């Protein structure tokens, strides 16, 4: 997806897709996934193409710029709108439930990797009220595996780690390396009776 | 000398009790029969520790000999249990 | 290459008979360089059947000559030239395999043998892929070898 | 995301901490991956030339 | 043609126009002069004599030092002590004037071999206190040549300057610090204030610039006052060592190895008669 | 800057030498425990002594008095001329003594032999070796000056690396001869790991001889030499401790690297064997 992105920057409007702006908007939901802020910087080469398209766009201006300005309350506030328009728009629908928890786990990880440790209660008043709500949320993101922190309870505080980039590239490994055995055995005793 | 290679790590304290002698001399000292050529190694304050890679070889008697018979006896002994282990993962491994 | 020739006694060839006497067929076993027969073979001089006389020591210490050092299996290769000569056939996998794919796509059912075998896919994917595979599991399953037996008897 | 550097909410304790480890291991996965799905290409194709 | 072009760097010497002087200087190729037949061993002697007065200007206290070597090879210098006398001991310190680097490292080495340094022993204990690794307290040092450094104001050539005292303070520094980093791994700031007689911001500057320099490869921990001194070692980097232990353990057992046999032929021989 | 004398660094031991040393004992000595002594025949080359000929120089020791042994120069002289009138090239590089062990009598030979080099090497090549490494020992006599006062400079006979390499007309020759041995089709491994576990048969004994030596220093029949003395202590002096805590994770990481570089090479052969198998069953139905 974020392939095409320079992609449609050189484009042209077809008769499916007649608004410029419209599909300039599609080239930065997928970017907003696909690259980090080095090549966030390069979305804000991206924005000064939105400052020639997007300048037209108040909702998506403001979208794209709130994870970019570190706006962490506002960013919520029209995240809820993309995912709702995310549902209702055709081709989106497959996957609006995938988008918004890897968004979630990007701005989560975000704030949390600039520092060694931050309290959980601090996190209700400038990213998103509701501090058990920020407790159920995190508790479920660091048992899915991801989001490189260990948060205490009772001291009421949450402490990041960092580990290599050895023990998670292991991980993908093994999955490949069963999954690709998993194929050539099942075709061995298919092939030759 | 009297320690073996495996600790070639020791405190600063230690040194001075058997130097009755200053920490600050104490590093001195150590420094100086280490730039001499004396001597190779590592020192960590930190803790107060010193990293010799310094070891010499002479001067020692038949208790020492008699200490490395010891030696050599468990390393054969460590030797022997490789070889049967190879000798035992052997056959049915060669006769495929 | 060697041989061992004698003459043949012209007055006998002029007598129009046969040089030697022929109990044994040894002489005949060694079929004779069509040069020889340019220069001059069984006309005026004619070979001799060769054999070795080897002597038992001869051989022991024969086999001592291309017997290596026990020592050079010790030799381990450095950790960090080991690592890059995998990391950069590992890349030549990539590759190989790349154009092994492009390969085996390509062909059609009417796929020439003759034209694969004068020219085929990066000289030949197929071919390389093995090589490299051989020689990388020999040179890391060595290193192995020689580092743990190092750990174990040192 | 440029030179390292991560200081703590407020006890100033920066969470720099990376090294450099290009890794033979994931262009190897890759690899096998790659080949293992031509592997099955292959397989499908010629599974449905032995039932014709 | 040389004389002129001398003249010339001279006359912009004196107009301190040093740009030019270092311009035209880099014509004249050294090997002019080696080229075997004011005569050439006296333009010989000017020509760097300039130089150094250009040089003294930089504080390029490294390639100052390399032109009295030249001035020191010429013969006629050589032969009469009242010329390589002086000379040598202005050597001396232009060697332990200039920095620590490679080549430095390498003249002095050449320096200490020569059979006249002999004759100079007190200076022979600098450059061999320099090239042995040895700590160096500033005071010991000092003390005994505040004096010998003064008489050198007397001496052909000027003062050797008012900011080198301050500045040759920082050669022990780095001399020792490369002993520190060499003979400690991890320091303690105050222990390495003490160490280096200076106080803990001064000594961890003095280390600062050294990782700023690339001069050594250390990290502080001012929160803990750590200077460790260790590159981090990776794994692989922790095992090239250890084999390459091994692989001596496997040679010096291997040289054992035959040590023991031919003994055994020796001595039993010894047993045949 | 008294050794001008270049120091031997190597001698390289090509096979005609060691056939036509064989073939002097055999003749000489095939059944007597006599020893057969020869000159080697070669050139020097930055301190690698390349001995390149060797011819029988008969020679005979009494088995009653070892100090006493018969080798002349007449002989040695007039194939010194008559061989180097064939080659040139080729000059005197040393004597080859036929046996397990020296005699000492062999430093006179070496003293004798000197004179016609200056830098002579004396190699020890056992016609029937029971070892398995190089049957070649090289040897140069150095004048050691020990420390004691009431000893005379002492000449001892020092080793020097020898190792065996064949030009490639004697390897060519060299594998004519042994192709209903030698063995080409070795994978690598299988010559390492065999190499490995002979050495591994060789560090053991060899630890266990110097137990041996040290039960018999106890004992009080042999003493030693403080230098060799001196070499074994080093040797346990550079013992790394294998209890190594962050070098035992060193290993760790190395050894899952490794294997899962071989994890690779095993998967892309699992891919290029079943691709060839599904091959093989096309081949076989059409």
């Amino acid at each position: 997806a974020a392939s095409l992105f320079l992609d449609s920057i050189s484009t042209f409007t077809t008769y499916e897709l007649f608004p410029y702006d419209t599909f300039i908007f599609y080239t930065v939901l997928t970017s907003i996934i696909s690259l980090d802020r080095v090549s966030l910087k390069q979305k804000v080469v991206d924005a000064p193409e939105i400052l020639t398209v997007i300048g037209k766009i108040p909702y998506l201006s403001e979208f794209l710029n709130s994870l970019y300005d570190c706006q962490y309350k506002s960013f919520f506030s029209a995240f809820a709108g993309l995912t709702e328009q995310i549902k209702f728009d055709r081709y989106l629908h497959r996957h609006f439930r995938y988008y918004m928890r890897e968004v979630r786990t990007v701005v989560y990880s975000q704030f949390l990797e600039s520092y060694k440790s931050v309290t959980i209660e601090a996190m209700a008043k400038a990213f998103g009220v509701t501090v058990e709500f920020i407790d159920l949320e995190l508790s479920r993101f660091i048992a899915a595996g991801k989001l490189h922190c260990k948060i205490d309870k009772v001291v009421g505080v949450l402490e990041t780690n960092r580990p290599d980039a050895k023990n998670a590239l292991y991980q993908a490994t093994i999955k490949q390396g069963d999954f690709l055995l998993n194929r050539i055995q099942k075709l061995s005793r298919v092939i030759d009776l | 000398f009297n320690r073996p290679a495996e600790d070639r790590t020791i405190p600063l304290k230690v040194i001075a009790e058997r130097t009755r002698l200053s920490i600050e001399d104490v590093e001195y000292l150590l420094m100086k029969s280490l730039s001499v050529h004396l001597i190779e190694g590592i020192i960590d304050q930190m803790e107060g520790t010193v990293h010799v890679s310094w070891v010499q070889p002479r001067v020692l008697g038949i208790p020492q000999i008699t200490s490395l018979r010891d030696r050599l006896d468990s390393w054969l002994g460590k030797v022997n249990t490789a070889l049967l282990s190879v000798e035992a993962e052997t056959p049915d491994l060669v006769a495929s | 290459v060697m041989d061992a020739f004698r003459l043949i006694n012209p007055q006998t060839m002029m007598l129009g008979q046969e040089p030697r006497q022929t109990t044994s067929n040894l002489g005949h076993l060694n079929k004779p360089s069509i040069q020889a027969l340019i220069h001059g073979l069984n006309r005026h001089y004619y070979s001799i059947a060769i054999n070795y006389r080897k002597n038992e020591l001869e051989e022991k210490m024969l086999l001592n000559l291309h017997k290596k050092k026990w020592n050079d299996g010790l030799t381990l290769k450095k950790f960090d030239v080991h690592s890059k000569t995998n990391e950069q056939t590992v890349q030549e996998m990539l590759g190989l395999a790349i154009k092994y794919n492009k390969a085996v796509q390509e062909e059609d059912e009417l796929t020439p043998e003759k034209l694969v075998i004068a020219k085929v896919g990066r000289q030949d994917a197929k071919k390389h892929l093995e090589e490299h595979v051989s020689n990388l599991m020999s040179s890391n399953i060595i290193q192995t070898l020689g580092t743990m037996l190092d750990t174990v008897i040192f | 995301k440029k030179f390292a550097g991560t200081l703590d909410q407020g006890a100033g304790c920066l969470i720099i901490f990376d090294d450099h480890k290009t890794e033979d291991i994931y262009e190897a996965t890759l690899d096998t991956i790659s080949n293992v799905a031509k592997v099955v290409d292959s397989l499908f194709v010629r599974s449905a030339k032995i039932m014709a | 043609k040389i004389a002129f072009i001398l003249e010339q760097v001279r006359l912009c010497l004196d107009r301190k126009d040093y740009i030019r002087a270092q311009i035209l200087s880099r014509k004249i190729s050294p090997r002019v002069f080696d080229i075997d037949p004011p005569s050439l061993p006296e333009l010989k002697r000017i020509y760097y004599e300039l130089m150094i007065r250009y040089y003294k200007h930089h504080n390029d206290y490294l390639e100052i030092c390399r032109c009295y070597k030249s001035i020191y090879e010429i013969s006629s210098v050589k032969e009469d002590p009242e010329q390589w006398t002086p000379i040598l001991r202005k050597i001396c310190w232009y060697l332990a004037l200039a920095p620590h680097d490679p080549m430095q490292s390498s003249l002095l080495n050449s320096t200490l071999e020569d059979k006249n340094l002999f004759e100079i022993p007190k200076f022979k204990s600098l450059l061999k206190q320099l090239v042995t690794m040895e700590v160096i307290l500033w005071t010991v040092l000092w003390n005994e040549f505040e004096s010998e450094f003064d008489n050198e104001k007397n001496l052909l050539g000027g003062p050797l300057g008012e900011k080198a005292g301050e500045d040759l303070k920082q050669r022990v520094i780095e001399h020792n610090i490369l002993v520190i980093s060499k003979y400690y791994s991890r320091i303690t700031l105050k222990r390495l204030s003490d160490l280096l007689c200076l106080s803990l911001q001064e000594a961890e500057k003095h280390l600062s610039d050294m990782v700023v320099s690339k001069a050594l490869i250390a990290k502080i921990d001012r929160p803990m006052g750590i200077v460790c001194f260790q590159v981090v070692k990776d794994s692989n980097d922790i095992l090239n060592s250890w084999s390459m232990n091994l692989e001596k353990l496997l040679d010096l057992v291997e040289k054992s190895c035959h040590q023991i046999h031919k003994e055994t032929m020796v001595h039993k021989a010894s047993l045949e008669v | 800057q008294i050794f001008s004398s270049k120091s031997i660094e190597k001698v390289v031991v090509h096979p005609l030498v060691l056939l036509s040393i064989v073939d002097h004992y055999n003749r000489v000595a095939r059944d007597t425990k006599k020893r057969v002594i020869g000159v080697l025949l070669g050139s020097t080359f930055k301190g690698t002594v390349d001995v390149t000929n060797s011819y029988a120089v008969p020679f005979e020791e009494d088995d009653k008095d070892s100090s006493i042994w018969f080798l002349d120069h007449n002989y040695h002289e007039s194939m010194f001329s008559m061989f180097r009138r064939i080659n040139a090239k080729e000059h005197v590089v040393g004597w080859y003594s036929t046996g397990p062990k020296l005699r000492e009598n062999d430093l006179d030979v070496h003293r004798l032999f000197s004179d016609y080099v200056p830098n002579p090497v004396l190699v020890i090549i056992d016609v029937q070796p029971e070892e398995l490494g190089i049957p070649t020992k090289a040897y140069y006599a150095v004048e050691e000056v020990k420390e004691n006062a009431t000893q005379k400079s002492q000449k001892v006979f020092v080793h020097v690396p020898s190792e065996i390499a064949a030009h490639e007309v004697e390897e060519i020759g060299v594998e004519h001869l042994l192709r209903d041995v030698k063995d080409t089709t070795i994978s690598t491994l299988a010559t390492e790991v065999t190499g490995k576990l002979g050495a591994l048969k060789g560090l053991d004994a060899r630890l266990r001889e110097i137990r041996s030596y040290l039960e018999l220093v106890i004992q009080e029949k042999l003493p030693l030499n403080h230098e060799i003395l001196y070499h074994l202590q080093d040797v346990f002096n550079l013992l790394p401790n294998l209890s190594v805590l962050e070098l035992v994770k060193a290993f760790a990481v190395k050894t899952n690297d490794m294997m899962l570089v071989i994890y690779l090479s095993s998967l892309i052969r699992s891919v290029i064997a079943l691709h060839n198998l599904i091959n093989n069953k096309m081949l076989n139905k059409e």
